[PDB]
RNA sequence: AAAACUUUCAGCAACGGAUCUCUUGGCUCUCGCAUCGAUGAAGAACGCAGCGAAAUGCGAUACGUAAUGUGAAUUG
RNA sequence: GCGAAACCACAGCCUGGGGAACGGGCCAGGC
RNA sequence: UUGAGAAGCUCAGACGAGUAGGCAGGCGUGGAGGUUUGUGACGAAGCCUUGGGCGUGAGCCUGGGUCGAACAGCCUCUAGUGCAGAUCUUGGUGGAAGUAGC
RNA sequence: UUUCAAUGGCCCGUCUUGAAACACGGACCAAGGAGUCUAGCAUCUAUGCGAGUGUUUGGGUGAUGAAAACCCAUCCGCGAAGUGGGAACGCCCUUGUGGCGUGCACCAUCAGAGCAUAGCUGUUGGGACCCGAAAGAUGGUGAACCAUCUAGUAGCUGGUUCCUGCCGAAGUUUCCGGAUAGCAGAAACUCAGAUCAGUUUUAUGAGUAUGUAAAAUGAGAGUU
RNA sequence: UUGACCUCAAAUCAGGUAGGACUACGCGCUGAACAAUAAGCGCAGGAAAAGAAAAUAACCAUGAUUCCCUCAGUAACGGUGAAGCGGGAAAAGCUCAAAUUUGAAAUCUGGCAACAUUUCUUUUGUUGUCCGAGUUGUAAUUUCAAGAAGCUGCUUUGAGUGUAGACGAUCGGUCUAAGUUCCUUGGAACAGGACGUCAGAGAGGGUGAGAACCCCGUCUUUGGUCGAUUGGAUAUGCCAUAUAAAGCGCUUUCGAAGAGUCGAGUUGUUUGCAGCUCUAAAUGGGUGGUCAUCUAAAGCUAAAUAUUGGCGAGAGACCGAUAGCGAACAAGUAGAGUGAUCGAAAGAUGAAAAGAACUUUGAAAAGAGAGUUAAAUAGUACGUGAAAUUGCUGAAAGGGAAGCAUUGGAAAUCAGUCUUACCUGGGUGAGAUCAGUAGUCUCUCGAGACUAUGCA
């Protein structure tokens, strides 16, 4: 139970509040799992996702395929990953979008900013 | 038009949290001020002893607290008052003699020049 | 459904969103720092109160007082002298003990003299001594500020400390 | 309520009498298909609903103070009978008594999993379980409006002093925590069904005394009042219909259902 | 009397948008707050978006510049 | 070739009698 | 003899039009508290049906088809709760009519 | 289910009218669409307490929603201000029969019952079941037009939404729009060892009938 | 004459300020109809207004204002309709005019020059000097509750500026528990089953179907942490124009109190107010019952109170696209009217556009072969797709109606069901609730659960 009276449990505030966020906000929803490997190396959870993260597709018809993010889909909610594509009518493949959390980060690209964010969520390296 | 009560609740909570505001600024000192004991003017209720507005000047002067003083420590005082018999004023004199000596004044500090 | 209001739900902009809504949150005490050790936040000021010896109210109480547990003649009112009341609490005794010696520290209450004060007062007494007071008042040129006897046996009181 | 210009706020006019149309008021000018249709009315389209809700309908219901005692005094004495629990909705078969009373120990619980393991020792984890597996989606427009989910309830722990006892069980799903000194109906009768399982601590057991006193002495906490009495002292008519003092002065039965 | 035509029933196809389900909307109540303008306001007009259906944003520094923060997007 | 609107309970042969109009429905006759 | 929802069971006789009006018990709808350790992607609700059943009736249960995400029985609470009419309101659609006509 | 045969079957609602005749409303379907909320009053029922009764103006309090629940200081409101018949009981004792006592409520003859809440019903106000009647006034725009007051005013018009069962009139005396009464129900009373009747008699009288009084027949009756 | 003072003007002179908008609440003025009514006009603020008695009362007296409850549907009036008391919320008091500073205009704005200060290079002051204002009166002092002046001896004192830390408020960052294991269904698992974890977190939302453990969050947080801006105190350094300024006490001395107002007559608006005529007093004047009470004709003032607007926030037994705001969407939009004004209709493909490539017919629109999808009975005329209505097909009926009811026939079409068990054997083996049996566990000897052995 939330006890906050800052919070809303309104589900037509919570719904307009994802529906029309910001880019700065849609960065945080769209948060992904690290794998165990990483998790318990770097002591971080679950890692906002990134262009050139590499993923394995965990839920879906894709499940179990990997590849890095070739871009991520922010006003969708939507990651695009390489070669996780569907053939067209004419034959040009056109990518699938993933929701982040169905997919797990099995590699990390890994930044300053993001080295900065790893001992500041309480990780280390 | 029609008044209605549902900010009842509401205007309860909100005079609460004033007094905790208002203890908060004035930490040990008491929420109210010492309010005089007199009768109510009727013969219905001549009886009754209720609380008055503020002690009366010839109430302050004989419980040896001046009129100066009095609001300073939380004293009310009513120039319009006053004491027609001798059992309202050693009701109230009384009164004012409790609280002074239930009262603890903390010291303040007093500009003191060097010389003169 | 106003026209302003519209006009903001129409935007991209932001609202001016302010988070305050903080309710059963009681103010904290400031003021009284021995108060504010000792007061717990989450009782009421009433409780808080009365767990340190004060009382928050000289007078009656307008309602009920919670009960958590169950129980187990002018002459003597005019010259009378109450003899002060006693601490329940180790905060009442250590508010009374820090106002007893914070006004022990601030009791030089009496004055020295300047020049001007010392050279007035120690010429009016070469003259007329030092007990004739009402005749140290009436002469005009050494007293020219016209001092009474009042002002000036308070001055040589403050020239014998 | 609805709004208090909501059905009128168009302009229209009564055309007229005999003009071959119903003589409602039809709303005026012109290049809006408004033209000719009508308002002002609860059969209109975008019209004034029939006697529109106001906000100083009754919403509150007075109680005498009495009654009120009498309620909850009924609703407690309800939750020390396991037939009025069971018939209730609660999974109290393996409890080992009623009232169950647990030691003051667990007024300080800090932990869910302790009160969970306490729950599990008493066989009152049965009612838990019930009640989450009993949480479903709402049915009807009840969930568009904050009431998202409906499931059963738990067991009602009662306390005396908190020392942790709420915050370690108020995640358990089903489970209220509530200080004796301020019983409530609503908790003790939900819906209005007596026999609510209501788990004790023995601080609270021997606060009920001072709660709601006795049919002859007065209660300490609550000021000239007295438990209610009743209309008959014994309830089991059976007891007193097959007495020795009733069934020897009684004439001879007739037979049962008689033959034709 | 069979056909046609008419009527009735049923099947399929149209027509229509009821019902059901929901919903970033409304309505109501409560709570906190005090902030327009000759230092040019509210409003109106005209311009700028590479294209934007409008709508929104902005003002010749035109869907903004500076600074700070997050740290890799934008997206039809 | 483009194309309405008024109107619309349902209907549509007479002859009589049917008391209240009864003929357009009812009753006995023709069609 | 088990036939004590004593609010049950049982025996007997008489009686049965009905406007205004009086009284009692029931059916159905939206939402609320409780309950069914309830139903549901192995198909909720809705709709369709010369499928079947129950009730004097309001109504209810069910098969088949269609469909795609919610929903119901029981006790209580509540109300913007039940339509054939109002030269009713909104929408859709007919005969007149391929007519009058242009 | 369709269809056939035999027999029967005037279009529904409204108003009118003994009745109909009527005149109205109805092209068809879907959705919406009309006794609601609230204040006061009175009856009745239930519930709590009872010479009392009513916490919610407010204060205290409430960590798990804290607009809830729980608690009550001072007021105040409303209340307080002998003889017969008879329910019920005991004792008999010819026992049933009756008698002897004790006698509630209430009626004849000369030892406070309230207060609060809920529901039902009736009633009076508010828009007041819904749709209905020219407006008028204020302020504007170019006698006219527009906006609001307005949900203005209705004795009148049309309409007013599920089922079953049980009771069931009157349609008019009389005074005079009425207060009565009558008709029809509800409750509390007392009675079947008591009374009653769109009854028939007997006989007294009075003038074939008449009223009165007292035999048959039927039904338990009288009330407030 | 010079020259002062009073005027009357001027300046694109310096520094300022007013207008307009909003108007839910607030305060004035004005005003009809069906009442301080709507409108109309004027003016504010975060509240406004009111406000420290020319007030009540008749008591053992009360004590500014405001709001709530009560008084009370009462008095009174002619259905309207208060107030005193009483109970609550909140409480805070004061400032002038009327006195000679007269042993000293002690007061103030501005220019200029320095020195500071900042929510701030934007702000706000200090010191010095000059000029002006001001004696037709600026300060100190006084406000009736008093007070002044003397006298007396007790108790008192900062409009200063830094440093440090603590305690608060505000703004912006940061810190944060646990499954995406196995089986089944499915396009997808967020479903079902199994086995687990976290829980001061089992609120809510998102994610390809009901997710505490996939994600954001939620709880901890009625806080840790990092900064920024601030408020009232504390401690302490320095400075302090005190030859000063106060309270109390005492009197062979004094004590000013608001006028075209009050009031009287009269005329209007709604007693109050307003006009007009007249016009005061000094223990006087006002209001009450000789007495009591108050002290007008000058001013300020937080809190409790109000709030359909403004900036946000949290909710609900509310409505669910003919509903709810006119407006869930291009909504005060399109559109209409010369104008004032008026003012709509319109939500839903799928998880994903994967939005139908390619071949073919056609002038084209489209069609047909295909193709995608779990589904095209989802193809943007897109969820579900009722009724009225229309077309085609099939069956049946049919002399100027249909038409429904009752009873059957015919045709079509359904429910609608079955023997399968009981009794009695015998044989064979089987095993426990059977043992001329041994143990364990949970309750309480013997009751259940098992284990080993035998199957007489």
């Amino acid at each position: 139970m939330k006890f906050s009276r800052d919070v809303t449990s309104s589900r037509r505030k919570q719904r307009k509040a994802h529906f029309g966020a910001p880019s700065s906000v849609r960065r945080v929803l769209m948060s992904a799992p690290l794998s165990k490997e990483l998790r318990e190396q770097y002591k971080i959870r679950s890692l906002p996702v990134r262009r050139d993260d590499q993923i394995t597709v965990i839920r879906g018809s894709n499940k179990g395929r990997e590849g890095k993010i070739t871009s991520v889909y922010r006003k969708k909610f939507l990651l695009l990953i390489e070669r996780v594509t569907r053939e067209k009518a004419n034959g040009a493949s056109a990518p699938v979008g993933i929701d982040a959390s169905k997919v797990v980060i099995t590699k990390l690209h890994l930044d300053k900013d993001r080295k900065d964010l790893i001992v500041r969520k309480g990780g280390k390296v | 038009y029609v008044k209605t009560w549902f900010n009842q609740p509401g205007r309860k909570l909100r005079r609460r949290q004033a007094r905790q505001t208002k203890a908060a600024k004035i930490a040990p000192r008491p929420v109210e001020a010492i309010r005089p004991a007199v009768k109510p003017p009727t013969i219905r209720y001549n009886m009754k002893v209720r609380a008055g507005r503020g002690f009366t000047l010839e109430e302050l002067k004989a419980a040896g607290v001046s009129r100066r003083v009095a609001s300073t420590i939380g004293i009310p005082v009513d120039h319009r008052r006053r004491n027609r018999s001798e059992e309202s004023l050693q009701r109230n004199v009384e009164r004012i003699k409790v609280y002074l000596a239930h009262l603890i004044v903390f010291p303040r500090k007093a500009g003191q020049p060097k010389k003169g | 459904a106003n026209p302003r209001q519209r006009n903001k739900q129409r935007s991209g902009k932001p609202r001016l969103t302010r988070r305050n809504a903080n309710k059963k949150a009681k103010a904290k005490i400031y003021g009284n720092f021995v108060i504010q050790q000792n007061w717990d936040k989450h009782a009421t000021l009433r409780q808080n109160y009365a767990r340190l010896g004060l009382l928050a109210t000289p007078n009656y109480v307008t309602g009920g007082v919670e009960k958590l547990y169950p129980d187990p003649t002018l002459d003597d009112v005019l010259d009378k002298e109450i003899s002060i009341a006693p601490a329940k609490t180790e905060v009442v005794r250590q508010l009374e003990e820090e106002a007893v010696k914070k006004a022990a520290r601030q009791s030089n209450k009496m004055l020295p003299l300047s020049a001007f004060e010392h050279a007035y007062i120690q010429r009016l007494i070469n003259k007329y001594g030092t007990e004739d007071f009402e005749s140290m008042a009436k002469d005009v040129k050494l007293n020219s500020k016209l001092f009474n006897g009042s002002k000036l046996k308070n001055l040589y009181i403050r020239m014998k400390a | 309520a609805v709004s208090e210009k909501a059905g009128h706020q168009t302009s229209a006019e009564s055309w007229g009498t005999g003009r071959a149309l119903a003589r409602i008021p039809r709303v005026g000018g012109g290049g809006t298909h408004r033209s000719g249709q009508a308002a002002f009315g609860n059969m209109c389209r975008s019209g004034r609903m029939f006697a529109p809700t106001k906000t100083w309908r009754k919403w509150h219901v007075k109680v005498n103070q009495n009654e009120k005692r009498y309620a909850i005094a009924s609703a407690v004495a309800a939750s020390g009978v396991p037939s009025l629990l069971l018939a209730r909705g609660h999974r109290i078969e393996e409890i080992p008594e009623v009232p169950l009373v647990v030691d003051d120990a667990v007024q300080s619980f800090q932990k869910t999993k302790e009160a969970v393991a306490l729950l599990k020792e008493i066989k009152a984890y049965r009612d838990v379980i019930k009640v989450a597996n009993s949480r479903k989606l709402r049915a009807g427009k009840g969930k568009l409006r904050n009431r998202r989910h409906v499931q059963r309830r738990g067991p009602l722990v009662v306390f005396n002093e908190d020392t942790g006892i709420v915050k370690a069980f108020r995640n358990i799903p089903g489970v209220e925590i509530v200080n004796v000194r301020r019983l409530n109906l609503l908790q003790l009768a939900p819906g209005g069904h007596l026999g609510r399982f209501v788990i004790w601590t023995k601080s609270a057991f021997g606060l009920l005394d001072s709660v709601f006193g006795s049919t002859t002495e007065v209660a300490q906490l609550k000021k000239n009042y007295f438990l209610p009495e009743n209309i008959i002292s014994n309830a089991d008519v059976t007891r007193l219909i097959n007495s020795d003092e009733i069934q020897s002065i009684v004439k001879a039965a007739g037979p049962s259902r008689v033959k034709r």
